[PDB]
RNA sequence: AUAAUAGUAAAGAUGAAAUAAAUAAUUAUAAGACUAAUAUAUGUGAAAAUAUUAAUUAAAUAUUAACUGACAUUGAGGGAUUAAAACUAGAGUAGCGAAACGGAUUCGAUACCCGUGUAGUUCUAGUAGUAAACUAUGAAUACAAUUAUUUAUAUAUAUAUAUAUAAAUAAUAAAUGAAAAUGAAAGUAUUCCACCUGAAGAGUACGUUAGCAAUAAUGAAACUCAAAACAAUAGACGG
C-alpha cells in the first residue's frame, strides 16, 4: 500500500526548521498530547475585552459558547475570566428571555 | 529558588536574582574562613575528622579530603 | 489645532477661544499680517 | 492563566489501574485477515494463498506465536520516589 | 562589589526566558540559547547552572527555563539541535537575499526620507500598531497622548499662523500635512519605541555577503547540489510547488517539467529515499523565517 | 588562553638568532611573532568553546574531520608544527643560561642511521638529505612544511604538506596541491584515500593514522625570506637539515625500553 | 455519533437525577464533593506530569 | 539524622548551608550553593587542605 | 523549625561534663571551639540599599519634600495612605537586584534569534582574571558573542562618547556585524583553500542530517505500517 | 387533566407481585407549581437567606481631593429581623405528600416498598420567635515568620509581560493546645458583652409573662450515686 493515514505522518510547514525528531513518531504522539486551542484567544471576542453583555441581541456570537442542544459551557471549557464567563451567561439568559437565542 | 525560601536564612542573602537568591559571598567567606580554622585546629590536634556527604558524584573530593 | 481646527465635531477650545477673544483677535492678527 | 490545582498532602501519589500498550498478537491479526479473506473472495480462494501461507508459519509452533508476552507499568515506583521532592510541600 | 560581579557573570548573560520549553507550533528560528558543557564538566554533572544536571544525561547540549522551581528541579531540554540547523545552512553557502531589493541591515548606510514620506503612516502606527494590546492599556494610549499631544497646541497656534497663515485661511488638506510632521519633528527627539525589537535581517543565521564565487578542484561551481527529502507525495494544496526537507530547513522545490515517477511508486513513504537538489535563492520574511527555493535535480 | 610556549635560552635567541640557520630578526618573525600571531588567533578562534581546554595538537585530531572547522584546524596545526621545526633546530634543548654550555655536539644516533638505510634502500643520510631538499623544492610551490615521518611498518619516509597541513592524519597531510594538473597516478592515491574514509564506520567519518613526525621544516615564508629572499629555500632547507639538534630528533624515535 | 451527544449534554444522568427529588441541602453537599473530586483529579494528573516529566530528565 | 546525633552526642559539626537549610542545626555554618559538585568540592578543597596545614603543623613540631 | 541551641553550645555542655567529672578526658575540638566561638544569634537584619541599582531601601518623602504640583496639577497637602503603612517588611524582605544590561541582552536575542544557536558555555573559568579593555570589541581569552556587545555599549555610555543607549547599542552593533563577518569569510576561504589541496572530509554536516533523518525514518516505517494493520484488522470489526 | 386522531390489547408497578377502545404516538386546550446548563453559594446579605428575564426604588466598592477634629469600641435592659413545621382568615390546588383507607413483605409488620391520596406544600393579610438557627469557634483593636494561587488598584515600558501594594484561599514556621489540631487565630496582647462550675433528676415541676392555639421565655429543689465526659492508643468486629 502506497497510502498512510494523516494521523500516522507529520507535515512540516514551509519556512520552518526541523530536527530529526520530527519525522519520528514520539512527535506524532507529543503534538497530540499539547494540541490546546490556544489560538482561540485572538479569535474569540470575549477573550479581548469586549463586554459579553453588549451581544444580548446578536444570537449568533453567543451560540459559539453553548453546546449543540443550548447548555451554557462551564468556564472550565470557555477558558473566560469569571467576570466574562459571569456577563457571557447573563447574556446568553437574557438573549433566551428575548426569542432570540 | 526564593519558593523554596526558609526565612531563617535569610541574614545570609544578597538578594534575588533570575528567580533564586543569592548568598552574600562576603559572608561566605569569612564563614568559610572561621570554619577552615577549625579544621585546621582539630587536625593539629590530633582529632577525628568525619566527611560526609550522600549526594551522586562527592565521593571522590570526599575520599581525597580524608 | 485646538480653535484653530478644521473638524466638523470640534472641542470646546473654539467655544472658549470665542468668549475669550482670541478667535477673533487671530483673524484681525492674521489678516493684519496679510495687510 | 490556565487554572493550576494544588493537592493538600497526600498519604501516597498512586495510580491504582496504570494502563499499558498490550500490542496485538500478530498470529491474531493474520487470523483476522484471512478470515475476511474467505468472507468476501471465498473460502479457499486462490486470492488468500499467502495469508494461509503466513498464517501457517506464524502458528507452526504456537498458535499465538512466539512473543515476549509481558509489559509492566514503572508509574507507580517513580510516583512514589519522586513525589516528596516534587510537591513543593513548605518547609518543617 | 558582588553586585557588580554577578551582573557580569555568565549566567546574567543569558537573557531571561520562559518560553514552552515543548513547542509543538511553527518554529522559524531559536527560541532558547543552547548552553554546552566540556566533556571534563560532563563527567561531573557540572553545566554552571545551580545544580548538578542528572547523570542520565549524555548530550553536551541543553536548553532550560529556570535555574530552580518549586518542584526542585531544573526546567531544562537535553538538547541543542538549532546549532546544525546553521551550520548546515553554512555548508550549503547561499547568501540570504532580500527579495525587495532594500539596504543591507548590517551596514551603516546613509539613507534619507524617501520612506520618510509615510509620517501619518508610521506616527499613527504606534496606536494603530497595537494588534494584540490590552482592551484598557491600549486605551490608556489615548488620554495619555491626548494630554502630551494637547500641550503641544500652543506651538502649533502660533507656528502655523506664522509659517503657513494662508492654508488656515484657504484649506487644511495642507494643514493636516504640516500637523503630521510637526509631531515627529518634535517626536523624534522623545523616544517613543526607541529600542525596535524587529529581527534585524538574517537574525545572525547567516553573516556571508553575496558575489563571492565556490572554487574547487573541479572549476568553479556554478550550482550547489544538496542532498534532501521530499515529505508530501502530492504538491502543496493550492500551490504549484512540493515541498522539501534540505539540511534542517524546510524549502519549497520547483521541478523541471514533470515529477519523477519514483513519486506515485513511493506515496506517502516518499520521505524514506534522498534526492539531489539545487538550491537556487534564499529569501528572509518578517516572521523571521528563511525562504528557500529548490529544485529537483534528477539524474539524466 | 593559548599562550607562546617559552623557549630554553630564549636570551641567546632574542640576540644571536639561531646559528647557521636564521639571524636574531629572523627568528623573531619565525617565533616570537608569528607564533604570537598564531596563538592569539587560536585564542579568538576557540576561546568560550570546549576546544579551549585542550592543546594544539589534540585540536587539530579532533578538528580534522570537521569541514567547517578547517580555519581552528588550520591555526592548531601551524601552531603545533612551528614547535615541532623550533625545538629541532634549536642550539640546546636543555637550558644551560646559567651553565654558559657552547658544546653541543649532536649527532645521529644508530637507530635513526639503521631506519634510515632500511627504509631508502641502502642510501645514506646525506642522499636522504638531498631528495628532502628536491622534494621540496618540486612538491611545495608556495607556504607548507618538509617532513620525515615514521609509520605504523617502522619505515621512514617524506612527507610534504602544502600550508598547514598535518603529518599525523593523512586525509588532512594536504601533499597534492589540486590548483595544478595532477597524473592519473595522483589522483589513483586519491581515489583510494577517499575510499579508506568511507569504510570507517564512525559516525565522525574518522580513520586510524600512527604515522609521527621526526624532523620538522617550517617552509612558510616567515622563516626564510627575511634571511634568504625569494628563491634561496633550497639553500635554507640544506642549512636546517645540517645544523638540526639531533638531541631532539632521537628522542622521537621510539626504542621500546 | 447521537450517544456522544447525550452524554456531552448529560441527557442520561439528568433524566436519571430528574426521577427522584433530593432535599436542597443534600443536592449542594453531592454538588461539593462532585466539584472537589473533579478539581482533585486535575491536581492529580499535573503531579503526574510532573513525575514523569521529571523521570524522562532522570531525576 | 546525621546531624542530630552529632547534637546529641556533642560532636561539632560543619555544613553546607543552602537558603533552603536551616543554620542552626550545626555549630559552624557555610553559606554556599549545596547542589554544584564544583561549589561544594571548592568548599571541601578549601577544608581538606586547612586540614593538611594542620597535620603537617603537628607531624612537623614532633620532629622538632 | 525552631531556632536550634543545642548544636552551638556543644562547647559549653561539654564543660559541665568535664566540671563535674562525668568526662574524664578534654575532647580534642574541646580547645579548639572554645578559642574560635561559633555565631549564635540567628537574626533577622534590616537592609536600607540596593546593592544592585543603588536605590535607597526604607526613605518617606515628606509632603515637605514634594513642594510641586504632581503630574495631574494638584499639590501635596497630607500624606496618602501607602505614606501611612508601616514598611519594616521591606527592610527585611531580600532585595530585587536589576540591571540595565539585562535590557540590552533581551533585546539583543530578540533581534537576533540565532545567536541563541551559537552554544554558550555558563562554566565559569576564573572571573578575577578577566582583564579586559572594552574600547574595542574582541578581547583575547572570551567569545565573540552577544555579551561583547553589551560591554562595549556601556564602556560607550560610561566613557560618554554617545549620550542615548540606542546610539551606542547600534554604534557596538555594527563593529559586532563587521567581525561577524570576517569569521563567516575565513571559515568560507580556509575550508576552499583546504580542499583545493587535497584535503578530503568523510561526513559532513549536511551529510551528517541525511544518516541521523534515516535512522528515525525506518523506526517511522516499520510502525506506520504496524499500525495500519491493526486498524484495518479492528475497523473490520 | 380533558378532547380529537388514527392505531391497537394489554398497560402500570416491583426484588417479585398485588391493589387501584386504554397505555404509547401526533395534535389542541386548560391549570398550578417550579426554575436545565452557566455554577463555584463564587459572590452578595446582620443572620435567616440569595442563582430564568426586564424595569422602578433603596443599599453596597477602590483611589484621589477637600472637610470635621476622637464625634470611637463594646453593649445589660431594650429593639428589629429571623429556616422548616404549626396556627387565624380569604383565595388556589397541577405535582408532591403527615394522616386515613387499601395492596404487599413478614412468624408478626401499627414499618421500610406499592396504590387511592386528606391536612400541608402555593398566594394575600396576620400570629408565633423556634432549628445540628453550626465555623458546634461573640465583637473590636495592635502585632508576628514563609510559600503558592487567584482578585483588585497602581506603576512602568524594548508591549505584552515586569514591578509594587492590599484582599481572599491553600499549605506551613513560630506559638498555643488534653490532644485531634488552630495558623493570622484556637498565636502574642488590650477592651467590652454573653455563658459555665460532677452525673442524673431537667430544660422537668411550680409560678409568672406573652400568644387564637401549638407553645415560647424565665427556671428550681429533694431523693440517689462515685461517677460522668473529651482527645488519642492498640485491638476486635463490620450484611
Ligand atoms: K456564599
Ligand atoms: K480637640
Ligand atoms: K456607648
Ligand atoms: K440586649
Ligand atoms: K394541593
Ligand atoms: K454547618
Ligand atoms: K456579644
Ligand atoms: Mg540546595
Ligand atoms: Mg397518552
Ligand atoms: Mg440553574
Ligand atoms: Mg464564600
Ligand atoms: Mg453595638
Ligand atoms: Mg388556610
Ligand atoms: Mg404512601
Ligand atoms: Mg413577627
Ligand atoms: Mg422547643
Ligand atoms: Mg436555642
Ligand atoms: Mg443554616
Ligand atoms: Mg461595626
Ligand atoms: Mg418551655
Ligand atoms: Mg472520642
Amino acid at each position: 500500500t502506497k497510502k498512510i493515514d494523516q494521523s500516522l505522518s507529520k507535515k512540516l510547514p514551509k519556512g520552518t526548521i526541523y530536527d530529526p525528531f520530527d519525522f519520528s513518531m514520539g512527535r506524532i504522539h507529543l503534538d497530540r498530547k499539547y494540541q490546546a486551542n490556544k489560538n482561540s484567544n485572538r479569535n474569540d471576542i470575549m477573550k479581548s475585552g469586549a463586554n459579553p453583555l453588549e451581544f444580548y441581541a446578536r444570537p449568533r456570537i453567543l451560540s459559539r459558547y453553548v453546546t449543540s442542544t443550548g447548555r451554557i459551557q462551564h468556564r472550565d471549557i470557555t477558558g473566560l475570566s469569571a467576570k466574562n464567563q459571569r456577563r457571557l451567561s447573563k447574556a446568553i439568559r437574557r438573549c433566551q428571555a428575548i426569542g432570540l437565542m | 529558588s526564593t519558593s523554596l525560601w526558609r526565612s531563617s536564612t535569610q541574614s545570609y542573602i544578597y538578594g534575588e536574582y533570575k528567580g533564586i537568591h543569592i548568598i552574600d559571598l562576603n559572608q561566605t567567606l569569612s564563614y568559610l574562613k572561621r570554619a577552615a580554622k577549625v579544621v585546621e585546629g582539630v587536625s593539629e590536634s590530633g582529632g577525628i575528622i568525619l566527611f560526609l556527604g550522600t549526594r551522586q558524584g562527592q565521593k571522590r573530593g570526599l575520599e581525597e579530603a580524608a | 489645532m485646538g480653535s484653530l481646527s478644521n473638524e466638523k465635531f470640534f472641542d470646546i477650545s473654539l467655544v472658549d477661544s470665542y468668549l475669550n477673544k482670541d478667535l477673533k483677535n487671530i483673524s484681525n492678527k492674521i489678516d493684519s499680517k496679510l495687510n | 492563566k490556565p487554572p493550576v490545582y494544588r493537592l493538600p498532602p497526600l498519604p501516597r501519589l498512586k495510580v491504582k489501574k496504570p494502563i499499558i500498550r498490550q500490542e496485538a498478537n500478530k498470529c491474531l491479526v493474520l487470523m483476522s485477515n484471512l478470515l475476511q479473506c474467505w468472507s468476501s473472495y471465498g473460502h479457499m480462494s486462490p486470492k488468500c494463498a499467502g495469508l494461509v501461507t503466513e498464517l501457517k508459519s506464524c502458528t507452526s509452533e504456537s498458535a499465538l506465536g512466539k512473543r515476549n508476552n509481558v509489559q509492566k507499568s514503572n508509574i507507580n515506583y517513580h510516583a512514589a520516589r519522586l513525589y516528596d521532592r516534587i510537591n513543593g510541600k513548605p518547609h518543617d | 562589589t558582588l553586585a557588580e560581579l554577578l551582573g557580569r557573570s555568565r549566567i546574567a548573560q543569558v537573557a531571561n526566558n520562559h518560553k514552552p520549553l515543548t513547542y509543538t507550533g511553527k518554529k522559524f528560528h531559536p527560541t532558547h540559547q543552547i548552553i554546552e558543557t566540556k566533556p571534563s564538566t560532563l563527567y561531573r554533572q557540572e553545566w554552571g547552572l545551580k545544580s548538578a544536571i542528572p547523570s542520565k544525561i549524555k548530550s553536551r547540549y541543553l536548553v532550560y527555563n529556570d535555574l530552580d522551581t518549586l518542584e526542585r528541579i531544573t526546567t531544562f531540554e537535553p538538547r541543542g539541535g538549532t546549532q546544525w540547523n546553521r551550520l548546515r545552512f553554512q555548508e550549503m553557502g547561499v547568501p540570504i537575499v532580500s527579495n525587495i531589493g532594500r539596504q543591507n541591515p548590517f551596514f551603516k548606510y546613509i539613507s534619507r526620507p524617501e520612506d520618510e514620506s509615510h509620517a501619518k503612516l508610521s506616527l499613527f502606527k504606534e496606536m494603530k500598531g497595537d494588534t494584540d494590546i490590552s482592551p484598557a492599556a491600549m486605551k490608556k494610549r489615548l488620554k495619555k497622548i491626548t494630554a502630551l499631544i494637547r500641550s503641544f497646541q500652543d506651538e502649533f497656534k502660533e507656528w502655523l499662523v506664522e509659517n503657513h497663515p494662508d492654508e488656515l485661511k484657504l484649506n487644511s488638506n495642507k494643514l493636516e500635512d504640516y500637523v503630521v510632521k510637526f509631531l515627529n519633528k518634535k517626536l523624534e527627539t522623545k523616544t517613543n519605541k526607541k529600542f525596535n525589537t524587529e529581527i534585524i535581517g538574517t537574525g545572525g543565521l547567516s553573516y556571508s555577503l553575496p558575489g563571492k564565487l565556490k572554487n574547487s578542484p573541479n572549476g568553479v561551481i556554478q550550482r550547489t547540489v544538496v542532498p534532501g527529502r521530499i515529505l508530501n507525495v502530492v504538491k502543496e494544496n493550492n500551490d504549484n510547488k512540493w515541498l522539501a526537507a534540505i539540511g534542517g530547513f524546510v524549502a519549497d522545490v520547483v521541478f523541471f517539467q514533470s515529477p519523477p515517477s519514483s513519486f506515485n511508486s513511493m506515496g506517502d513513504f516518499i520521505r524514506m529515499k534522498t534526492f539531489l537538489f539545487e538550491i537556487l535563492e534564499a529569501s528572509m520574511e518578517k516572521n523571521g523565517s528563511v525562504s528557500m527555493h529548490a529544485r529537483l535535480l534528477e539524474p539524466q | 588562553i593559548h599562550v607562546v610556549p617559552k623557549l630554553p635560552n630564549s636570551k641567546a635567541l632574542l640576540q644571536n638568532g639561531v646559528p647557521n640557520i636564521l639571524s636574531s630578526s629572523g627568528f623573531k618573525t619565525v617565533w616570537f611573532d608569528y607564533q604570537r600571531y598564531l596563538c592569539d588567533k587560536l585564542t579568538l578562534a576557540t576561546a568560550g568553546q570546549s576546544l579551549e581546554s585542550y592543546y594544539p595538537f589534540h585540536i587539530l585530531l579532533k578538528t580534522a574531520g570537521n569541514p567547517l572547522q578547517s580555519n581552528i584546524f588550520n591555526l592548531a596545526s601551524s601552531i603545533h608544527n612551528n614547535h615541532l621545526f623550533v625545538e629541532n633546530i634549536l642550539p640546546s634543548a636543555v637550558e644551560h643560561g646559567t651553565n654558559s654550555n657552547a658544546v653541543v655536539k649532536t649527532e645521529p644516533s644508530r637507530l635513526f642511521l639503521s631506519k634510515i638505510k632500511d627504509s631508502f634502500n641502502g642510501s645514506d643520510w646525506e642522499v636522504v638529505k638531498e631528495e628532502m631538499i628536491y622534494r621540496a623544492e618540486n612538491e611545495v610551490l608556495g607556504q607548507g612544511w618538509l617532513f620525515l615521518v615514521e609509520n605504523n611498518e617502522k619505515k621512514l619516509f617524506i612527507l610534504t604538506s602544502n600550508n598547514n597541513g598535518t603529518p599525523y592524519y593523512f586525509p588532512r597531510n594536504q601533499s597534492f596541491d589540486l590548483n595544478s594538473a595532477i597524473s592519473i597516478d595522483e589522483f589513483a592515491t586519491l581515489k583510494q584515500m577517499k575510499e579508506l574514509i568511507g569504510k570507517s564506520t564512525k559516525l565522525n567519518g574518522k580513520v586510524q593514522d600512527w604515522t609521527m613526525p621526526i624532523i620538522c621544516v617550517n617552509l612558510w615564508d616567515h622563516a626564510y625570506l627575511h634571511d634568504y629572499g625569494v628563491g634561496n629555500r633550497s639553500k635554507y632547507v640544506k642549512n636546517v637539515l645540517d645544523n638540526l639538534n639531533w638531541s631532539v630528533v632521537n628522542n622521537r624515535i621510539f626504542s621500546g625500553i | 455519533r447521537l450517544n456522544r451527544i447525550m452524554f456531552e449534554n448529560n441527557i442520561p444522568g439528568d433524566k436519571r437525577s430528574q426521577r427522584f427529588y433530593m432535599k436542597p441541602g443534600k443536592v449542594a453537599e453531592l454538588k461539593r464533593s462532585q466539584r472537589h473530586r473533579k478539581e482533585f483529579m486535575m491536581g492529580f494528573k499535573r503531579l503526574i506530569e510532573i513525575v514523569k516529566d521529571a523521570k524522562r530528565k532522570g531525576y | 539524622n546525621a546531624l542530630l546525633e552529632a547534637i546529641k552526642s556533642r560532636v561539632p559539626t560543619i555544613a553546607i548551608i543552602d537558603t533552603d537549610s536551616e543554620p542552626s542545626l550545626v555549630t559552624y555554618p557555610i553559606p554556599g550553593n549545596d547542589d554544584s559538585l564544583r561549589s561544594v568540592n571548592f568548599l571541601l578543597g578549601v577544608l581538606a587542605r586547612a586540614g593538611q596545614r594542620g597535620l603537617q603543623n603537628r607531624l612537623a613540631r614532633n620532629n622538632e | 523549625m525552631k531556632i536550634q541551641t543545642n548544636a552551638v553550645n556543644v562547647l559549653q555542655r561539654t564543660s559541665a561534663y568535664l566540671k563535674s567529672g562525668l568526662l574524664k578526658e578534654t575532647p580534642a575540638w574541646y580547645n579548639v571551639v572554645a578559642s574560635i566561638p561559633p555565631s549564635t544569634k540567628f537574626t533577622r537584619e534590616p537592609r536600607f540599599k540596593n546593592p544592585s541599582n543603588g536605590h535607597i531601601i526604607g526613605k518617606l518623602v515628606d509632603v515637605t519634600e514634594q513642594p510641586h504640583a504632581n503630574n495631574k496639577g494638584l499639590y501635596k497637602t497630607r500624606p496618602n495612605s501607602s505614606d501611612k503603612r508601616v514598611g519594616v517588611k521591606r527592610l527585611y524582605r531580600p532585595p530585587k537586584l536589576t540591571y540595565v544590561e539585562d535590557r540590552l541582552r533581551s533585546l539583543f536575542y530578540k533581534q537576533h534569534p540565532w545567536e541563541l544557536s551559537r552554544p554558550k558555555i555558563l562554566v565559569e573559568n576564573e572571573i578575577g582574571d578577566e582583564n579586559y579593555d572594552w574600547s574595542h570589541m574582541l578581547q583575547i581569552g572570551r567569545p565573540l558573542d552577544g555579551e561583547s556587545v553589551i560591554q562595549r555599549t556601556m564602556y560607550l555610555i560610561k566613557t560618554k562618547q554617545y549620550g542615548d543607549m540606542v546610539e551606542a547599542y547600534d554604534h557596538a552593533r555594527y563593529e559586532f556585524y563587521a567581525l561577524r563577518m570576517q569569521e563567516e569569510t575565513e571559515q568560507q576561504v580556509a575550508l576552499e583553500e583546504a580542499e583545493m589541496f587535497g584535503s578530503l572530509f568523510g561526513v559532513s554536516a549536511i551529510e551528517h542530517g541525511i544518516q541521523k533523518e534515516q535512522e528515525v525514518l525506518d523506526v517511522w516505517e516499520k510502525k506506520v505500517v504496524e499500525e495500519t494493520e491493526l486498524m484495518a484488522a479492528r475497523t473490520s470489526n
